[PDB]
């Protein structure tokens, strides 16, 4: 008689090559902002866009924001390939259909 | 500096095992490969057979390989090792099992070495094919181009990412240790090594011993002429029946660990751009089958993904908007409209 | 035993014919290819050569070969002998005339040892394709899967299943006899030989004779020196020139037959089922393409049958009378619905 | 007769290229590929490499090649001369820069001697077709067949239709040169050859000397360790620097020129022919694909062409004024109706 057995063992690739799922949510945005203004003709300031943190760089202060559009080119689910980002619908952890 | 691997070099041994494709038919050769990782983008491939190549009998000799022949183990010369595909491949280095070679693509991947008097090769059926990184889906690394981040298996060897474990062998038969005392069989040992003994007849029913022989069975076919040899542990094959009594330490490195090195990517030449009103026509001739994309730049995106391998002439509606295309892996460009 | 075979081993004779691609052009190879015969299943390749293999002139062996140079059969230990194709082969066995060999698809099939100071190979156009036995058109047998009733050759050669041909070798003409003694047209006979004699001059056109010289004329170009060597026979060739005389008897044994034996065919991946109403979902991962057939086993029987080789889903109508589906080798099955 | 061809034996001499893919990696092999000239209609290819085969140091040994070993050349045998693509290929001839050989139809061409202790191969990316002379779509010559007036390159060399440019070779760089001094970096001369030499820091700023010494700079590497040595000329290539005191005459002719030669072409097996009421029908049985053209020979041409590859029956409307059709490459027949 014959006792053969088997197990799958994620392979050594996957360190470097791995796909990535991801949930998303609104989040918060961010800008770089450049003022020339005036005489002083320079600004360098990252700056948000909710409507409450001011940004004081150099001498002028101002506020951004908030959006108009809350328009998110991710969708809820989002999967993430080593650099490219793909909106693809992975289903769920520990539920993948075998070969899909 | 190549010495620091001894735990690979010395604690393994050479192994022997079932070749689906051992020349003409299915013999035990020893260099039966398995796993082999056909998984980067350069075309090279990574394959670990049995015989274990690398330093020779006791420290030297890097370019020596050392198979198991019969009883005994035999360090010779490297000279045709030989790894082969539809078209021949080319060596790159070799460590312990595993031996890193590049090919060609192909349906079935060959190794064979040369004793001298004897071919000694071995294969098995797995495809391989190697498409480059890239929107370009090229078939052979080009001379020039621009640089993009693939997958390759590590140049090197000192490497310690991933490791394959080394357990004690299981014990192989050899009828041959079944010599005749004139009436009765007779099974002599390698070095003192165990020789687990037992005939289909009732006689000596484990063989923990040196040289025995046997009272009760005569023909040799039907007794047990195993050795087990664990002096020197080895890799726990799919071939090689497992030893009942523990699975030892010798946790070994896998020698060529795959990494995101840069490889060289070819790069389309630049499409003929006509300019009509309000409409971009892209004149353009294609090398090897690439795709381009184009994408609007308002709110509908009305994307397009084409490969094209044959020369076309194709339109686009340049909106107020704008647009942008990227013609093989080129970067980006975008466009106008009046 | 091997000398149980003295008709082709004893009275054959190494022909040499005109190949088409020997080496740069068509010369005059001694291992003129003839009759490729790649009728069987699992890519076994016979091929009728012009040199005879296994026999040294002394008798029989198996390590030597038999080739012509010149007028005499220059034998000696077969070495390198090459079987290529798209991709090299891998020799099985060779017997006299014949040599049996495993070969990768391919459209040329090239024969050629390489006696070490010259290399004498041959080729010839000939498209070789391999169906694997069953549903799957895979590309190489591999290490599992079931077995079914394949056909091919038998690497035995004791069998009298079929017969050739083999009559008296025809005139040969030799140039290199018709030398001059500064007077007159000398001919010679290296041993027992009987040439002919035949010149442009006005003079005796018949000459058969042993050792001698012409009569009158004295332009070798204007001359004939044809060569007589009955005492051995040669395949019935359609690149040599028919003997005068009788069709010499002698059924020399085709040591390759055809046989019914049993190849390894391979296992597609167990298709993944999820029942709906009256509808079998049936997703499919194949390896490599594979048919698929399926018929309704009510009084319609509806058939249907693709190749399937992308991994897709496909949908069938499973009604109250039943389906029935045979996804690649699998035992067919059956299903029903409520 | 062979050495009336003395402009490019004598005066030139092979140098050092930047090979795409040497062995493994992009090195500097000896046998650098140019030039892969895939353009003859019967598969014939011509390859420029770096290397001079051909003639020995002064005017013979044809069966010998030339390379440059580092700053020397060393002239040996043609031993292992081999030249490969998917499948391994057949030289033709050989002479001075360029092979002529005949390539199985493939992706990538190799060319690769074997010193005897290495290989020292080479090999680039492009693509080598084979396009059969007419309308039959084969892959390789056959043994039989209508000649068509083909285009292919001669296999002769005592030609001169073309020439290609040998200026000076720009320098060459060799860092063993620079040895040391016991304290500075110190440069020798091969044999009274130019050594153009300068360092970082400020010393000897031409070097047009025998061995010198550095007086400044310590290091190796930060100085220029050059050999301007156009005592033997180089070819034109677009891997070596260019000497920028001026650019020398001396063009050779080219070896093998394009000539208009006749090629055995292959002959589609002839149709079966059957007819109805002013309608021809077609059975056509072909083995590999075959162009069929018709043409009506009324005023209205209508003419109709398609390859066709699987066995087929095909029909055709024949009018009172008769119909025409050229079924591969057999002459074209017509015909009148009822
Ligand atoms: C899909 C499309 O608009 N294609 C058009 C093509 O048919 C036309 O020939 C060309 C101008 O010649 O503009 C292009
Ligand atoms: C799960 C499923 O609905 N699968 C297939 C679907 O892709 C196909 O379009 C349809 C018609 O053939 O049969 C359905
Ligand atoms: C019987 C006859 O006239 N035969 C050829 C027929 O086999 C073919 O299917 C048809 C296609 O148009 O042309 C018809």
């Amino acid at each position: 008689t014959q006792m053969s057995e088997a197990y799958v063992e994620r392979s050594e690739e996957c360190s470097i090559d791995h796909a990535k799922a991801y949930k998303v949510h609104t989040g918060t945005v961010q800008a770089m902002v450049n003022i020339t203004y005036g005489s002083v003709s320079w600004r360098s300031a990252d700056v948000y866009v909710n409507g409450e943190t001011p940004a004081k760089i150099g001498d002028a202060k101002l506020i951004i924001g908030p959006l108009s559009s809350a328009w998110s080119p991710f969708d809820n689910k989002v999967v993430v390939y080593g650099h490219e980002v793909y909106n693809y619908d992975f289903p769920e952890y520990g539920t993948g259909k075998a070969g899909s | 500096d190549l010495d620091t691997h001894f735990t690979q070099y010395k604690l393994a041994r050479p192994y022997i095992a079932d070749c689906p494709n051992c020349g003409h038919s299915r013999c035990d050769s020893p260099i039966a490969i398995e796993e082999v990782r056909g998984d980067a983008h350069a075309g090279v491939i990574r394959i670990q057979t049995s015989a274990m190549f690398g330093l020779k009998t006791d420290g030297v000799d890097l370019a020596y390989m050392s198979f198991m022949n019969g009883k005994t183990q035999k360090s010779i010369k490297i000279d045709n090792l030989h790894v082969r595909t539809s078209a021949p491949c080319s060596l790159v280095s070799h460590h312990g099992y595993y031996i890193l070679a590049q090919c060609p693509p192909g349906d079935t991947v060959t190794v064979g070495f040369h004793d001298g008097p004897n071919r000694h090769t071995c294969t098995v059926a797995h495809k391989v094919e190697f498409r480059p990184v890239g929107r370009e889906k090229y078939r052979h690394p080009p001379e020039h181009g621009v640089e993009l981040p693939c997958n390759r298996y590590t140049h090197k060897r000192a490497d310690q990412g991933h490791y394959v474990e080394m357990h004690q062998p299981g014990l192989v038969a050899d009828h041959s240790l079944l010599s005749i005392h004139s009436a009765k069989v007779k099974i002599t040992v390698p070095s003192g090594a165990q020789v687990k003994y037992y005939c289909k007849c009732p006689d000596v029913r484990e063989g923990i011993t040196s040289s025995d022989h046997t009272t009760t069975c005569t023909d040799v076919k039907q007794c047990r002429a195993y050795l087990i040899d664990n002096k020197k542990w080895v890799y726990n094959s799919g071939r090689l029946p497992r030893g009942e009594g523990d699975t030892f330490k010798g946790k070994l490195h896998v020698p060529f660990v795959p990494v995101k090195a840069k490889c060289i990517a070819t790069l389309a030449p630049e499409p003929l751009v006509e300019h009509k009103h309000r409409t971009l026509i892209l004149h353009l001739h294609p090398d090897h089958p690439t795709l381009l994309t184009t994408r609007s730049l308002g709110s509908d995106a009305n994307p397009t993904r084409q490969w094209i391998e044959r020369p076309t002439t194709v339109n686009f509606t340049v909106t107020g908007e704008g647009l942008e295309y990227t013609w093989g892996n080129h970067p980006p460009k975008r466009v106008w409209a009046q």
